Order: C-alpha cells, then structure tokens, then sequence
C-alpha cells in the first residue's frame, strides 16, 4: 500500500527520502568502523548527524510495556509522524542532543525532554 | 643397514590444505615441502615456501658444513620475509631496514635456480658461506647469479683444494683461506 | 677571536682566528680583541676573517666571543 | 553467510591493516626526522632573543611603530594547516578554533584577513565563503628557511605598510606523541615584548632606531619558524 495514489504524495517522498538516508548511513558503516569519523566529507558528516537521530526516532513507548519501564505509552497518528520526520529531515531539530529522541511518541515531547536535559 | 625413502605427491586446488586428504598425508609424514603457485608465475625456479615448509628430521640429515653456514642463512630469510611487502615506501629506519632488505633480495637471488643441472653440496656451501660473510653486498642484485656462476667456474680452476678438503673431511676449509680464496676472486670479476 | 658564523638553519662555521674583520652596512672594520661592545648590521658581503658569503646579517660583537647571526651564509 | 563472502573480507581487511601498518612506520620515521630539524634550529632562535631583549629596553628605543600598540582596524590571520588527511583531528581542531574566532568578533568582511599555510585549511576557507589574502602549499615534509622566507617577508612587509594593525596566528604545540595542544597568540602587533636580567649597554654602529629597524623582522621571520 505504499503507493503514490494510495497513502499520499508526501507520505511517499518523506519515507522515500527516510530509507534513502538510512541506507546511506548503512554504507558507511565498515569505513566508520576502521578509520573513523574524522575521515569524512561534509555531506557524510551531515548524512550521519540525520541519521542517527532519524534511528533514534523511529523508536516508541508502547502501553504494555509500562510494567517493565514506567512510561505511560505513546499513540501517534499518521499526519503527525509525517510531519515530524519531515521537520528532522530539514535539520529544524539538529542542535539537540541524539540522546533526546529516545521512547517518545511526538516530536513536541522531543523538544520537552530536551529542555529537561539543560539545553 | 639398507634403507627405503619416500617422497609422496599431492595436489591442492586453490591452496586449500583443509581437505579430507591432504589433511590425512600431512598427519603420517616426517615433514612437507610447500611450492607456491604465485612464485611459479613471476619466473622463481623452484617456487619453494620456507615460511610454511617444516622437516622433523632437522640437522641430523646435514653434514657440519652445511650445519655450520644454514643458521643464518635461515635468520636471515626469516627477518627480511616480514618486510617484504613494504619495498614501495622508502625512508624507512635507515639502521637495519634497508640493510636488511638488501640481504634478503641478496638471500633470494642466490636460492634460484634452472631445470637439470643439480649442485654438489660443496659448491653450495661455498656460495652460501660467502652470502652469509658479507662477501655479496658490492656486487648488485642483478648480477648475483652471474657472480655465483663465474665464482664456481673460478672453483674449478684455482679452487681445487678447498672442495677436496671438504669432500674428504666434510667439514668447511680454514677461514683465513676461504677468505682470501674470495678476496682474490673478486678482484677478477668486472661488475656490470 | 674565535668566531661563530650561524643561520637559521644551524651553525655554519666556529673557525678561531687570531684578527677578526667584519664589514658593516655605514663602513668597513676590524674588530680588535678584547673589543668594546658593538652592534652593526651585515651588508650583502662576503666576510673575510684571514686569520663567506652573507646576505641579511647582525654583528653582535662581544669580548668573550663574536657571533654573525648571519641568513645564508653560504660559502 | 557463505564462506567466500568471509574469505574475500578478511582479505580486504587484511590488505588494509598492511596499509597502515606501513603508513605508521613511515610516520614514525618523519617525526624523527622533524625533531632533528627543530632541535638543530633552535640555537639560532635562543642568540637572536637575547639579543633583541639585550637592546631593545631601558636607554630609549621606545615609539617604534612595531611596538607601539595602534587602534584596530583590519585585523590577519595565520594558521598552519596539513596538506592531506589520515591525521585524527589535527586540522578540524585548529579550524573549528580560528572559525569561531572569527565569528565571534569579525563581523565584517573588511575587517579580517586570512593566510594559510596548509591547502586543508585553503579548500576549508573557500567552502566556507571567506577571502584569503596569500596562499602558500606543497611544501616539503622537512622545511627550512628559504621555503617561504619570501612569504613571511611579504607578511611581515604588508604589516610595514599598515594594511593589517593587528596580526594573529593560530597552530598546533607538540606536548607529547600522544597529546596535543591547540594554540594562539599575536605575533606582529607585539604589545608586550620579553626581557632578560644579563643585558649589555654596547654601542650602536647605525644608532638604536635603525638598529631595532632593521632587527624586528628577523624576530617576525624566526617566531613564524619556530611554529
């Protein structure tokens, strides 16, 4: 159902442009792991500064798993997740740190658990 | 007193030692000899490996003589193995990086060989004696085997005492006459 | 005096001579020793000790020792 | 999970470990060789420190347009940078300092002024939109004076002429093999200057004020070696 005509239009470029950069990031990994970060062109820099937040953001707290954690649980409608990504893929959220992005349901709760982090 | 030697062939594809047979000859033999399918290519007669070939037998199949001058010859090999790989960059340790690449190419030149025409074991310990001395590092690498050539043609002419004493006695000559054997040969042989 | 002729690069020269004479950018001179404190620029010259080229010098003479704190002072 | 896929890696991460195992050899060669460079050029620096310390305090020898402080206007930068990579952080640092010193206090486009001395540090000022006055590159691994005696007379002169009130330069200190500063100081403006206990009146051949005249850009020029 990931189709042009059947989810939307942005939908499809936002997770086009999403798994885009996550396989970028996945081909640079073995390079990473030898050298290093500082062996890197601007864009590859930038290319890994996105995607280790978009990884961290692709992750949730869920309702049954209060019991093991503590959080509540988390529910996110479709617009909003489309929005958010869309909003990491501008760079709008680059400054805070990657820990930030960790168990949370919107990008909102991004900005809170940042300000509660001191910065 | 009588005595039967064997020497067993095998045939590997792809340099792979792992199989069921070849695991299976290694395991009942008194050591192997390893030729290299690279070395064969590049033109090095025989493409012997003496980083992977072992014999269990050692020494006591070896008269003094040749005890007395393989050891370093041996060392030698060994160290310059390691880096060999690295020829390409230069400005190295000049204290015993070059020093010992140089011996090592001197070392591997004098182990080559041609089809037929074998060696008698006094011949060998000769030029391998003088490779060890230091007697070879004036001469280039590219007229070492020119050199060994020309020296056991001198052996047969004005060396015809040092071969008998080893023949008879199995034990290398004097080393003040050695010395001045290959001192006087030297200044004879024109460098190209 | 024995002098020291050094450049930026390394000492060139400690020769030890008996009469020195260094040529200065106002005037030729001969620095008799034990000599009064002097200082003097280096004319583009060749110095001539008699018992080398300079190009951007300083003469800083002093009784235990002279020094040209010379730049390519080649010879 | 085949096994050529697990042989053809290992030979590849294999080849590379040669790679750097080399490289690290060389390296280490290099860093000897540089040592005995700048140990045998030190003397030359300790003579000409006394000496301008010796003369140029007490007895006059004040107001010299080189040592007298003069209102900012435009402000130069020197930085030594590396030519190529394979170093960790030894450009990125020294960069990402002279960057934010720049757009700390150096607003205007007029009022700075770039020199580099690394081609990493050039393409890095020209992906980030800044003008560069001089740039020098290639140069060799073991540098001595005449390399670019004749860049730093230009830099020293073009301070002569009063393009630059203030010069500043920003490079790298070797603490140790493994520790690393990243340093900064003004050069040229020489707002304070160092002094020695031992000093001698002498005489003056040429009179003082040519004297420091001519002496200050040796001092300019033997500084900018020694970073």
């Amino acid at each position: 159902a990931l189709a042009p005509e059947i989810v939307g239009e942005e939908h499809y470029q936002v997770a086009r442009k999403v798994q885009q950069t996550l396989q970028r990031y996945k081909e640079l990994q073995d390079i990473i792991a030898i050298l290093g970060m500082d062996e890197l062109s601007d864009e590859d820099k930038l290319v890994v500064h996105r995607a280790r937040r978009i990884q961290f953001f692709l992750s949730q707290n869920f309702h049954v798993a209060e019991q093991f954690t503590g959080q509540p649980g988390s529910y996110v409608p479709v617009k909003e997740t489309v929005r958010g990504f869309k909003e990491i893929l501008e760079g709008k959220y680059d400054h805070l740190p990657e820990d930030a992005f960790r168990l949370v349901g919107r990008i909102e709760e991004v900005v809170e658990k940042a300000k509660a982090m001191g910065v | 007193g009588g005595s039967l030697t064997a020497l067993p062939f095998v045939e590997t594809q792809a340099g792979d030692i792992s199989a069921y047979i070849p695991t299976n000859v290694i395991s009942i033999t008194d050591g192997q000899i390893f030729l290299q399918s690279d070395l064969f290519f590049s033109g090095v007669r025989p493409a012997i490996n003496a980083g992977l070939s072992v014999s269990r037998v050692g020494g006591a199949a070896q008269i003094k003589a040749m005890k007395k001058v393989a050891g370093t010859l041996r060392l030698d090999l060994a160290a310059y193995r390691e880096l060999e790989a690295f020829a390409q960059f230069g400005s190295d340790l000049d204290k015993a990086t070059q020093a010992k690449l140089a011996r090592g190419a001197r070392t591997v030149e004098v182990l080559k060989q041609d089809l037929h025409q074998p060696i008698p074991v006094e011949k060998q310990v000769l030029i391998i004696y003088a490779l060890t001395r230091g007697f070879l590092d004036d001469i280039p690498v590219e007229d070492v085997r020119r050199f060994e050539k020309e020296f056991y043609l001198f052996l047969d002419q004005n060396g015809q005492h040092l071969l008998e004493h080893i023949r008879t006695t199995k034990d290398l000559p004097n080393e003040d006459d050695l010395n001045k054997a290959i001192e006087a040969f030297k200044k004879t042989f024109v460098v190209s | 005096i024995h002098v020291s002729v050094v450049t930026p690069d390394g000492p060139v020269y400690e020769d030890d001579v008996e009469m020195v004479s260094v040529k200065a950018k106002s005037g030729e001179l001969g620095i008799l020793p034990g000599h009064i404190p002097l200082v003097a620029p280096l004319e583009i010259s060749a110095a001539r000790l008699k018992k080398i080229a300079v190009s951007g010098g300083f003469l800083e003479v002093r009784p235990d020792k002279v020094t040209i704190l010379a730049q390519a002072a080649e010879r | 999970a085949s096994l050529r896929d697990i042989k053809t890696r290992i030979n590849a991460t294999k080849k590379t470990s040669q790679i750097t195992k080399a490289m690290e050899m060389v390296s280490t060669s290099k860093l000897n060789r540089a040592e005995q460079n700048a140990k045998s050029f030190v003397p030359y620096m300790e003579k000409i420190q006394e000496v301008v310390a010796n003369v140029a305090l007490g007895a006059g020898g004040a107001s010299h347009p080189m040592l007298v402080s003069r209102p900012v206007k435009k402000t130069g930068y020197l930085v030594i940078t590396s030519d190529r990579g394979l170093a960790g952080a030894y450009n990125s640092n020294v960069l990402r300092l002279v960057y934010q010193t720049i757009q700390k206090r150096h607003a205007s486009p007029d009022e700075y002024a770039i020199i580099v001395i690394g081609r990493v540090g050039l393409s890095f000022f020209r992906k980030r939109n800044m003008p560069v006055i001089l740039d020098i590159t290639r140069l060799p691994d073991q540098p001595s004076f005449a390399d670019i005696k004749e860049i730093a007379r230009k830099t020293v002169g073009l301070f002569a002429d009063g393009t630059f009130d203030e010069l500043y330069m920003y490079y790298n200190h070797y603490v140790s093999a493994i520790q690393q500063e990243v340093t900064e100081r003004k050069l040229l403006p020489l707002t304070d200057l160092a002094e020695n206990k031992q000093r001698t009146v002498y005489e003056f051949e040429p009179s003082q004020e040519e004297i420091l005249d001519v002496l200050l850009p040796q001092y300019a020029e033997s500084l900018i070696y020694g970073a």
